[PDB]
RNA sequence: UUUGAAGAAUGAGCCUGCGAGUCAGGGACAUGUCGCGAGGUUAACCCGGGUGGGGUAGCCGCAGCGAAAGCGAGUCUGAAUA
RNA sequence: UCAAACUCCGUGAUAGCUGGUUCUCCCCGAAAUGCAUUUAGGUGCAGCGUCGCAUGUUUCUUGCCGGAGGUAGAGCUACUGGAUGGCCGAUGGGCCCCACAGGGUUACUGACGUCAGCCAAACUCCGAAUGCCGGUAAGUCCAAGAGUGCGGCAGUGAGACGGCGGGGGAUAAGCUCCGUGCGUCGAGAGGGAAACAGCCCAGAUCGCCGGCUAAGGCCCCUAAGCGUGUGCUAAGUGGAAAAGGAUGUGCAGUCGCGAAGACAACUGGUCAAGUGAUUGUGCGCCGAUAAUGUAGCGGGGCUCAAGCACACCGCCGAAGCCGCGGCAGCCAACGUGUUGGCUGGGUAGGGGAGCGUCC
RNA sequence: AGUUUAACUGGGGCGGUUGCCUCCUAAAAUGUAACGGAGGCGCCCAAAGGUUCCCUCAACCUGGACGGCAAUCAGGUGUUGAGUGUAAGUGCACAAGGGAGCUUGACUGCGAGACGGACAUGUCGAGCAGGGACGAAAGUCGGGACUAGUGAUCCGGCACCUCUGAGUGGAAGGGGUGUCGCUCAACGGAUAAAAGGUACCCCGGGGAUAACAGGCUGAUCUUCCCCAAGAGAUCGACGGGAUGGUUUGGCACCUCGAUGUCGGCUCGUCGCAUCCUGGGGCUGGAGCAGGUCCCAAGGGUUGGGCUGUUCGCCCAUUAAAGC
RNA sequence: GUUACGGCGGUCCAUAGCGGCAGGGAAACGCCCGGUCCCAUCCCGAACCCGGAAGCUAAGCCUGCCAGCGCCGAUGAUACUACCCAUCCGGGUGGAAAAGUAGGACACCGCCGAACA
């Protein structure tokens, strides 16, 4: 399965782990997309920042 | 009012975990009393402080009913 | 200047001039650059109408350890190659 | 001119104090903390910035694994304390006998306990979640412009508010003191909250009379909906407030009585369907209440909602993102300067490159 | 005559405190502030240190001359509730708690590795050598169950050394090793040596920092209200819920390169929680007159004695002498 | 290899302990006899030690059976909590107690040695 997560909202105001989390994903401003299979932390990291992206199954 | 002196703190506790790679001598809890008594290849110190006699990994066990600290020998490359 | 002042914290009526990290020292540390290189360099001074030439006294590198006597790629402690 | 005159000189006295310190652009970018201090508005060292060198992902995030706690919670014939529904029950004193020896009766005083119910920052037989230490696999990786060590140059060492956890105070303060890989401001423009350092959205390299959105909005002021569907509100509630008071109303649940004629009205007669008390609820009402002027929707105005609840459909809306063009820093590729990828808010401050003046 | 006369302080002053140890605060690693809450220390022990061996309490029940709740004796139950030199905590019944025998390791040279840390301090430590103690031996012993019982540097004293010795030999003096001398207790210790007044004051800063005024809150104040124990329409205790910033307060955001501090006079303006006048209701209202409660802010609301006064008391009035 | 057997050890040291009922002495384990020898009593041959085996399984010990007291103990649910929504109220994802209950439990394992084959 592949997951496509896309930043919704802005990383002013969010944690460390929020904002470290959003990095290991690997996108970096509004709107950008990227494309991570789905594993056990790929749904770590999509559950610490579910708050800001929006996630859709491939 | 009476109050308003106080101690230094004393650093006290665990300085090693379960897992941990250690050198001969080195220091595994400060405590006070015995609250963890000294395992295989551990020592007791004046202050009651455990360290490691021998190189290994740091294991807690219990020991009937006490809680004790032992080093594993880790296996050579 | 402040945590914070558009101001009810400070100063300034206006213009033109003037008004605040500089110099000395073979000073100290660091870092560029140039010369020479196990060597580098002269000070006072002397001789040149100059900015040039001479001048080895010194200074810094070239062996360290030890309070010191001292020993020396070792040395100090120590009864000890402990 | 006098709690020690005036003048010159020492002298450019000394002020941990106050004020001031003059051209530009590019890159990075704090702190208001800890310890000590004749110390508290100063300073030394450390913490945090920058530059150079060395080292390479050692930093960070997520998953898994190995660890120690004594918080929240809970519990207590598991301890220690306060307790109780406080029961009998000690212990003392009076009363009654009168001896004062011996004694008994309590509105007497009435130990601990305990059938059972309680409480606890300085209680714990228990006991998390997070956080922390280590291991491990990945992620990011033309970047975090990460860690670590050494050296040059620092600034900072009065923080503020908001969210959570606590202490002091009267759990009162726009009070004070701490903790927080909490945030923002400080040092942060833009949009929203009428205005509004600290709240919400979002981090400004420059240009454009392009597009899409965030928060917040769409009757007029004012850009976009006097939007659609189903209901509620009569209080201008919306558009501030309590204990408490109250035949408001919608929904749902009960029960009592009842065509053998129910309630009202006029135990028995007439009469003619509902008639009584609640239960939880969604909105409403009094409580409500100060002194310049409406003044507690930002204004006009709004129930023919432009109010509220629930679904649905659009659009507006920023310096955010995208489109097109210019510039710069870092790195990469190939070259003998092109292309590409990231990045370019900024005070104290660090580093780099330049304009203009005179000799 | 030259100087000194500390700091903290919810502004100052009196007072208290300053170093070390234990617990709570402290939010389950460590660390964490307050003039926050509780306590202790500036020693002691020649054995209460080292070793070897042995033992197990307190409490309760029963039975015993004095003797009793409680001394000493016996039997039973008793797993920790006793005790551990000394606070508290963590421990210790395997004992670290009780007893006995020998003894001085309450050593010398050292010390891999660590903890804690701005630094200075501080803390633990296996193991090696010498020479010992105890023990049959294995082994343990570099003080004490642990964590407080302490003071850097300088300067000087004492003992020892195969150090040095200002021409030489000595000596003096200096040096090393061990060690002694500080309520330097303001305990990281400005000097070996130090108290006060200033309203005669001066200077430079600070609203870090206060005084008067505001901005906020509300211990207190006041305006009410909630239930009704009662006395008997009117008062309403015992408790409970609200406004206001008109009282004293608390905070220090505002100003120390200036915001006049009380009363009085002059002149206002606003609220209504109404003193008079106006309108009502019930009367425990017969009428008069009041009580009491509603609505009502148009106008009005005196002059003097005493005191700086506001406040207050008094004197005459007035429809009334409002807050 | 077997026995109602004796020792020496274990286990996140009670699921094992305590209590009750019913049994045994082959060798062993004990109680037991005595103080002559080593040794001993803060007095006591009680204990320690030594020398023996007349008696006895009444005790210790171990065997079998009892949930009685203790002990161990789920799942579910809840308390609490990390993050995120939410103007308060509360909600979503994840973690997840203590207590209580169902229940478990009158131990299991290892190495030697006795007596028997």
């Amino acid at each position: 399965a592949e997951l496509k997560i896309t930043q919704v909202r802005s990383t002013i105001g969010a944690r460390w782990k929020q904002r470290e989390s959003l990095r290991t994903l690997g996108l970096k401003k509004i709107r950008q997309s990227v494309v991570r299979e789905d594993n056990a932390q790929t749904r770590g990291l999509i559950n610490t920042v579910h708050h800001l992206v929006e996630v859709e199954e491939v | 009012s009476r109050n308003g002196r106080d101690s230094a703190a004393q650093r006290l506790g665990v300085k090693r975990f379960g897992g941990q790679v250690v050198k001969a001598g080195e220091i595994l809890v400060r405590q006070r009393g015995t609250h963890f008594h000294p395992g295989v290849n551990v020592g007791r110190g004046g202050d009651d402080t455990l360290f490691a006699l021998a190189p290994g990994a740091v294991e807690f066990g219990a020991k009937r009913g006490r809680k004790t600290v032992n080093i594993v020998p880790v296996a050579r490359p």
